[PDB]
């Protein structure tokens, strides 16, 4: 009975295209205003496009080429890697905290 | 000079439908720092209303 | 919890109320669940910016 | 040395200002609350560490002379870590919910009582200078200048 339950009802099917896809994604100007802590001397202060911003940021945090994929209006991330940033962020914003 | 930037926005064609896009937000970065406004939130009026 | 000037309000509590009743109206016994849903309901909680 | 030896005086004078015996002794927590006080606003890891003893658990045991404060200090001023206003300002702004910055006040004291290093809310009662009403907010520019000018 649980057997044919999650088969018919796709957990399986959903979970496969969980990891193989990116199931997060960020918009470029989000990602920016978001996850700024991490790479501060990594952006001008002056002004620049946010598609720009996100490649430096990305080039910084030394992420592996297989673990994003920019697209034309927002940040891919696989699973596991966005969740990551979070964990390195509230350290970030806990020690801004002290 | 918020008025100057307004439709500098060079907005490109998707080539898969018909929606607007805008891939350099510069300007429009200016605009709401000029004006005072948030960029995520004017774009999303802009290409979402 | 996030109000504080108007902690427990009359909304927040009846919304729990609200349910209980629409339930007892037409749930019960059945032959493979004790307390079966006769109607289908969707619920929407609105929110403020 | 850092320091200018003629300005010890004036450290010398002031550490003679708390309600103690004043007999060229002070203890661990004493030596504590004077760097909080005087000194620049240093953190328990700072005072555990530069001239401290992290297996230490009781600070009202350990003791130390007058001389001894000026090295603590003079090494402060040299390894400290203090951020800029911007920092503390993007931190408190992350907060934000309207985008102005004018969260109610239950907000900071909740982030100050609870996240980081969890201060007491009666300590924190005075700094809120804040005026309760139907709105009750509290703008973040003013109050962390004021908190930050020290
Ligand atoms: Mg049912």
């Amino acid at each position: 009975l649980v057997l044919d339950q999650l088969r018919c009802n796709g957990v399986l099917e959903g979970i496969r295209i969980c990891r193989q896809g990116f199931p997060n994604r960020v918009v470029f100007q989000e990602f920016r205003q978001r996850y700024e802590i991490l790479t501060p001397n990594s952006i001008p202060k002056g002004f620049m496009d946010g598609k720009q911003a996100c490649v430096l940021m990305i080039k910084a945090l030394e992420l592996d080429s297989n673990l994003y994929r920019i697209g034309q209006s927002k940040v891919f991330f696989r699973a596991g890697v966005l969740a990551h940033l979070e964990e390195e962020r509230d350290l970030k914003i806990t020690d801004v905290i002290i | 000079s918020g008025v100057l930037q307004l439709g500098n926005i060079v907005f490109k064609k998707e080539r898969n439908t018909d929606q607007a896009s805008m891939p350099d937000n510069t300007a429009a970065q200016k605009v709401s720092h000029l004006l005072g406004i948030n960029v995520t939130d004017f774009t999303r009026g802009i290409l979402t209303p | 919890s996030h109000k504080s000037k108007k902690d427990q309000g009359e909304l927040e509590r009846q919304l729990l109320q609200a349910n209980p009743i629409l339930e007892a109206f037409g749930n019960a016994k059945t032959v493979k669940n004790d307390n079966s849903s006769r109607f289908g309901k969707f619920i929407r909680i609105n929110f403020d910016v | 040395c850092d320091f200018s030896e003629e300005q010890t005086a004036e450290f010398k004078e002031a550490f003679q200002l708390f309600d103690r015996t004043g007999d060229g002794k002070i203890l661990y927590s004493q030596c504590g609350d004077v760097m909080r006080a005087l000194g620049q606003n240093p953190t328990n890891a700072e005072v555990m560490k530069v001239l401290g003893n992290p297996k230490s658990d009781e600070m009202n045991l350990k003791t130390l002379k007058f001389e001894q404060f000026l090295p603590m200090m003079q090494t402060i001023a040299k390894n400290k870590d203090q951020g800029c206003f911007e920092d503390y300002v993007e931190g408190l702004r992350v907060f934000d919910k309207e985008g102005n910055g004018t969260v109610m006040g239950a907000e900071i004291r909740h982030v100050l009582v609870t996240l980081g290093e969890k201060m007491t809310e009666e300590e924190v009662e005075q700094l809120v200078a804040g005026h309760e009403d139907s709105n009750g907010c509290i703008n973040y520019e003013e109050l962390v200048r004021m908190v930050l000018s020290g």
